[PDB]
């Protein structure tokens, strides 16, 4: 979708598109276990 | 090759934009070759033949 805003945008800015054409040349040139779950922040104390 | 045809595509505009720049440098040197003729009066240059 960058393409149509980089034609309206011109040629001074070039670069800025420049890794966003890196993963398109790549793309012709070329289970998941939970995070965050939070109960590290759980406590026990016997000495309570 | 197999690569990426970026370089061709590039290469076939960038020639086209310079065979149309040059191509105007033809004109200008046509003109310019056109008065040394009449200036001259003989065809096309006395130093190359026609």
């Amino acid at each position: 979708d960058f393409i149509a805003e980089a034609n309206a945008k011109g040629w001074i800015m070039a670069g800025s598109y420049f890794f966003d054409l890196v993963k398109l040349n790549g793309s012709a040139t070329e289970d998941q276990f939970d995070t965050g779950t939070g109960l590290d922040k759980s406590s026990f104390d016997p000495t309570q | 090759g197999t690569g990426s045809q970026i370089m061709g595509n590039m290469f076939g505009v960038f020639n086209s934009a310079v065979l149309a720049l040059g191509g105007i440098i033809i004109m200008y040197t046509l003109m310019v070759s056109t008065m040394n003729t009449a200036h001259e009066g003989q065809m096309l240059g006395q130093k190359w033949s026609s």
